[PDB]
Formats: structure tokens, C-alpha cells, sequence
RNA sequence: GGAGAUGCAGCAGAAACGACACGGCUCCGGAAGAGAUGACGAUGAUAGUGAAAGUUGAGGACUUCCGGAGAACCGGUGAAACGGGCAUCUCCCCUGCCCGGGGUGCAAGCCGGUUUCGGCGCUUAGCCGAAUGUCACCGAAAUUACAGAAGGCGGGCUAUAGCCCCCAUUUU
RNA sequence: GGUGGGGUUCCCGAGCGGCCAAAGGGAGCAGACUCUAAAUCUGCCGUCAUCGACUUCGAAGGUUCGAAUCCUUCCCCCACCAC
């Protein structure tokens, strides 16, 4: 007989879902302070169950305030790799700026092309 | 997927919500969503507008989930959800 | 498989690389997409599904979701780099004037079919 | 407030508490392609800024890799990072007050007795095989809830009966 | 009235803030073994009962990235005292 088959972890994963998607639907109305409620709620249950962040729901929030980041709006998304492969965060809100350096992926295609210049 | 067993752990944000006896007599008769949870509190905003501060451990819940329809006291709804998820069991006995 | 929202069909993804054929009047780059859909200039956002790393798009629908631009995917990169008018492939292309495929893009508004 | 030491597991990240080795940047050596050709380039090209960041966006265009050494800037991770935090322990830098320092504790300690007992400590209540009883009433603070002395006094914690005062939600 | 302490699996008992880390022993079940049985060994060991994963460390609150563990409170269990 099986009655449990959702654990303490699962259902933690699923309020992680849950939470931060109703964050996104209600950051959009025009209240930042309750998705930023959302996010605290969120971070604190991701502290509390020593489990990761999905990766979709990941480089949409700040870690300083605490706001839910919409693109655009309170968000400037900006690629640069010029110098190094970069793709950057910027909080309108507070002023917290974040990136994504993409140095070894980058590698790995140079691996790739050197590896098809050398069978070539 | 929520069900009714682990609605003692479920987030309760996010879901429509009746209440049906409690001992304030104005309290009973609302019908709203569930905006913000705190340790014995929820914060209901009707369809017809009003936000309400409803305190848990005076009457019992009617949560709305997806087709079904629960009855679950707010005594057993004692505590922050955070913690409520970190672990809660309440034994309650109406005697 | 994860910035991704909706599955495409074959024949609007042929439908999309023939109105980037067509248009030719275009911005290829996610920069310069992302530039067009913050002024609203862009008609069609056409965002590649094989993008590793996934980042380079992943700012790209939703702000789409937030502009009101009709957004569709295609499944490989250097076709639509070759559509685009490239040797090499090209990530993302916004549409900023169709020309003789507008009524075409009309056709691209039922990915809003596919969004419901 | 400062110094010194430890720890912030595992995973991840270049890196988990002092700074660093590492990759983008500069130089040198080797290999490969190439002079109206070809390599590369919207997963960004000659390209600039105090190079976190932002403006730029292509008959643009002379390149790419590996290994070694160095002035400045930068870390996809995580709660927390070329840099500031957290907690513990020990010293020295202050201000004011007080001078015997520790250890055991009244079932301590002392006496008749010399195993075992009685007396002092011991009471404006003072038992020890642990006394402080019952009813009515003024009042409304009352024997109703938690609940009982054991050498005494002072501070703090725990649990609530009756009235008074103060604060909050529903309400109108 | 007083001092020095302990509460963890059915019972006796360990355990650095960290992957059921939960040492374990005895017990139950199953395997193995034997003509049968004892002893020895192996897995479940609280549950699904193959790997593996989740819960309980007397109870509550709080600190923390995270509690058997660190702090506070509520408890109980020991040992010995009249001379
Ligand atoms: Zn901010």
C-alpha cells in the first residue's frame, strides 16, 4: 500500500514552483512589494529546505532587495562580449547589477572548432 | 498535484477560500482568494473588493482546490507556513 | 527545451523562414532584438530552439509576453542564420518591415492560436 | 573598539574566509591556412571608455590554438566573495563603584551523649510520622484558578481565579 | 530544603551543527546452513520491506544556510542526605 508517494522535499519543490510562478503573475498588476513578499517567502523556504532554485525561476529575481525582475520594465538586459561572453542583470529598483559570464562554453566551442580545423 | 491529506503542508496562496463557523458572527459568509499568510493570519481579499484580516485559530476553512472542497480548521493551521513546511504536527481534540 | 513555451509545427517553421527569405529587411543579433522590442519597431520575433547556452534567448519571449510582439521558434540555428542571409548561424530575428510577405505574418498571428 | 586563532560541512564555483594559483588583457616560442584568394564574424568584426556597467552593430575583415612569465579591472555558483561579513575563545584600549580571595552548605555547624537519640541555630506562624479547622456576613479584592512554608532576606523565570486600568481584530 | 548529572529504534547504550552520518548490541522477520535444531554470517532493520529514499533523537519557541547538538522555557528520570 502506498498513500505517501509525494515526500517533505517534493512539495517543497512544489511550493518553489508555485510561489515564484504566482510571483510572476502578480509582479506584472503593479504591486512589486507583494512579489517581492513572494520572493522573500520563496528564498526563505529555499534557505530553510537546503534545496536549489530551479533554473528558470534563477537569474529572474535580486538578491540584494528582493525584487521579481520583469525584463523591460524594472530590468535592463544588456549582451556584451566583446571582451569576455557576458550577458548582464540591471535592477532599476535598487541598483543591483548581475551577469552571466559564458567563458566556458565559449571554450567548449573553441575546442569544437579546433577540433574540426584539425580533421580538416 | 494538491490534495486533501497534505493540505496541512500544502501553500495555502493562491487558492480560493470559504469560511463556514467561527465565533465571530460577521466573519462568516466571505468568499475571497488568499493573498498573505502570517503564523495565525490570512489576509482574504473578496470579489466584492475588501481585504479582511482573518484570524485561524477562531474558525475552521473551507479551502477550494481544484474540483474539491475541504474543511480544515486553522488550528491545525497554527504556525508560519515556512515552518509549517519545516515540520508541524498538531493533534487536536474537540472535547 | 526550456525557454520554450509551445511545440511548433513544420510548416509555420517553413512559414517563418520564408518570411525571414522574404523580408530581408531584418535584425538578426538578440541585441538588436531585444532593442526592437523594447521601441515596439518589430512585427515578428523568430528565437532558435538549439540556442546553447540558452540565456542568449532566454530574455527574449517573455519581454515578448510583456510587449505584446508575436513571438515563434524554430528547431535548428544556421537555417535561419541561412535565411537571414548568413554563412554563419544567427540566434535571433526580428522583423522590423515584411514587405510583399505581410499577409504571411497574418498567418504567424495564429501562433496566438498556438499560445491558448 | 582592536589584535590573534578556529569554523561557515557536501555539491557548485577559479576561489569559503589572510591572500592567492586560474580564465579574459600584454610579450615570447611552436604548429596550421593565406597575398584583387582563404580563415573568422549578429553564440558579435578593425574597434574606445575610471575598461562593474552603458552607448554602439558588418565589400566588417587579418586571424586561431597551446605552454611560460607579469602593472590595473572582472567572477555562470551559493545565504554569504580579488573582497567584505557572521559566531566562538583569549588578551591588551576605556568609564564609574566596591574591597580579604576560594570551596561547601542549616539534613551546614555546636552541646549532653560518644553506635543511636534529646537540646541550640528556630522564628511578632514555626512543624518535623511535616500543626495553620468549620460556618455566616460587610464588601465586591476574596477562598474562588495556579496552588502550600521548614533558618531568614532580596532579584529573575513559570501558571492563572475576581475586579480595576490600558492596547488590538470583527463590528456599527 | 540541597548538590553532580541523564532522557536517542521493542530493551540495554554511543554519537564532530551537515549526505536515514544516526556506533551499535540483544530482539522480530527472511536468507544461508543443518536430517532437525543450537551457534556463526547476510539483508529488512519504523515504513515502502530488491538498491535507495522518508520519519523519530522528552515537548515547545528562538538562532542559523541547515538542529539529537547552540540558547530559553516547560517537564520527567537517577544517586544520596533526619543522626
Ligand atoms: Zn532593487
Amino acid at each position: 500500500k502506498k498513500f505517501l508517494e509525494k515526500k517533505l522535499k517534493k512539495i517543497a519543490y512544489e511550493r518553489i514552483d508555485i510561489l515564484m510562478s504566482l510571483a510572476e503573475e502578480e509582479a506584472k498588476k503593479g504591486n512589486w512589494d507583494r512579489a517581492k513578499r513572494y520572493v522573500y517567502l520563496a528564498r526563505r523556504i529555499a534557505m530553510k529546505m537546503r534545496i536549489r532554485f530551479p533554473k528558470k525561476w534563477k537569474r529572474r529575481i535580486c538578491k540584494k532587495c528582493g525584487t521579481f525582475l520583469l525584463y523591460g520594465r524594472n530590468a535592463r538586459v544588456r549582451i556584451k562580449s566583446k571582451r569576455y561572453p557576458h550577458v548582464v542583470i540591471t535592477c532599476l529598483e535598487c541598483g543591483a547589477i548581475y551577469r552571466i559570464p559564458m567563458i566556458r562554453e565559449k571554450k567548449e566551442k573553441r575546442r569544437k572548432k579546433l577540433e574540426e580545423r584539425l580533421k580538416a | 498535484m494538491i490534495t486533501p491529506h497534505n493540505i496541512l503542508r500544502h501553500e495555502l496562496i493562491g487558492l480560493k477560500v470559504e469560511i463556514v463557523e467561527a465565533k465571530n458572527k460577521a466573519m462568516i459568509g466571505i468568499k475571497g482568494k488568499v493573498v498573505d499568510e502570517t503564523r495565525n493570519t490570512l489576509v482574504i481579499e473578496k470579489e466584492d473588493g475588501r481585504e479582511v484580516v482573518i484570524p485561524k485559530d477562531i474558525a475552521v476553512f473551507l479551502f477550494q482546490l481544484k474540483g474539491c472542497k475541504v474543511k480544515v480548521d486553522g488550528r491545525l493551521l497554527i504556525g508560519r507556513p515556512e515552518e509549517r513546511l519545516k515540520k508541524k504536527i498538531k493533534i487536536l481534540y474537540p472535547y | 527545451a526550456v525557454y520554450v513555451k509551445f511545440k511548433v509545427p513544420e510548416e509555420i517553421q517553413k512559414e517563418l523562414l520564408d518570411a525571414v527569405a522574404k523580408a530581408q529587411k531584418i535584425k538578426k543579433g538578440a541585441n538588436e532584438v531585444t532593442k526592437a522590442v523594447e521601441r515596439g519597431i518589430a512585427k515578428l520575433v523568430i528565437i532558435a530552439e538549439d540556442v546553447k547556452p540558452e540565456e542568449v534567448v532566454a530574455h527574449l519571449p517573455y519581454l515578448c509576453e510583456e510587449k505584446g510582439i508575436p513571438y515563434a521558434y524554430v528547431a535548428s540555428k544556421q537555417d535561419l542564420g541561412k535565411a537571414a542571409g548568413l554563412e554563419v548561424a544567427a540566434s535571433s530575428v526580428a522583423i522590423i518591415n515584411e514587405g510583399d510577405a505581410e499577409e504571411l505574418k497574418v498567418l504567424i498571428e495564429k501562433v496566438n492560436v498556438l499560445k491558448q
